[PDB]
């Protein structure tokens, strides 16, 4: 993943 | 147990995730029963999950499990509490003493941890206070010169404004920096289809501001979220 969680 | 790992860039639920925390988050699982002779994966109320955003499902959001399936939520934005009946008997909720936080918020706006003997210009301290939903305890953050406009917020067919009750497999999802989180109030309930996982640690953690780059470090911050 690595993705963003805003 | 599958397990996704995520940045977080925004400040939405300090003071328990900083901005430039990396995150380990366990995915929930569809349980794997035997009928002939794992349990089914469900946010407990306090849990922090990860889900997709309802109205644009290509943005993942991070925010805290209030309100389950049944449950009416009611906020008061004067006192910025909480009060919550399960299946609708009251929840047992409470919250300590407001005290100074590590942290100001500028005003965009950034955040920095200032030490609470210093001031900084152009700036409010936050208050920092502990509340209990139940059997959980975490922080919230709470800015002093902020109050929500109930009219701005998602209104429940049915429902008073800043009262909500959670439809059957929804979730209402609030963030612990609460005067700084675009949340449930504002945009509704989130479907189960749309959890994702529930945050178990911090991995990494980099020092930095919203869009800055990272200043340092912060290793002091992996471990368990609390």
């Amino acid at each position: 993943x690595x993705g963003g969680a805003y | 147990f599958i397990y996704e790992a995520f940045q977080i860039p925004s400040g939405s639920m300090m003071p328990t995730l900083l901005i430039g925390d990396f995150i380990l988050v366990e995915k929930f699982a569809y349980g794997i029963k035997d009928p002939i002779y794992i349990e089914t994966g469900h946010p407990k109320r306090g849990d922090i999950v990860v889900f997709k955003y309802p109205e644009d499902p290509k943005l993942d959001y991070i925010k805290r499990a209030v309100g389950l399936p049944g449950d009416k939520v009611t906020y008061d934005p004067v006192s910025k509490e909480l009060t919550i009946q399960p299946g609708c008997n009251a929840l047992p909720v409470t919250y300590s003493n407001v005290e100074p936080s590590d942290f100001v918020q500028t005003f965009t706006s950034g955040f920095f941890e200032v030490p609470k003997n210093e001031t900084k210009e152009n700036g409010i301290r936050l208050s920092e206070r502990k509340e209990t939903l139940g059997d959980v305890t975490h922080r919230i953050l709470t800015v002093p010169i902020a109050q929500d406009q109930v009219g701005m917020y998602y209104q429940q067919p049915g429902q008073q404004l800043a009262t909500w009750i959670v439809p059957p497999g929804q979730y209402f999802m609030m963030g612990d920096n609460r005067d700084n989180s675009a949340d449930s109030r504002y945009w509704g309930f989130v479907p189960e289809a749309n959890l994702v996982g529930r945050a178990t640690a911090i991995w990494m953690s980099f020092d930095k501001q919203e869009g800055e780059w990272p200043t340092g470090l912060r290793l002091s911050r992996i471990g368990g979220i609390h």
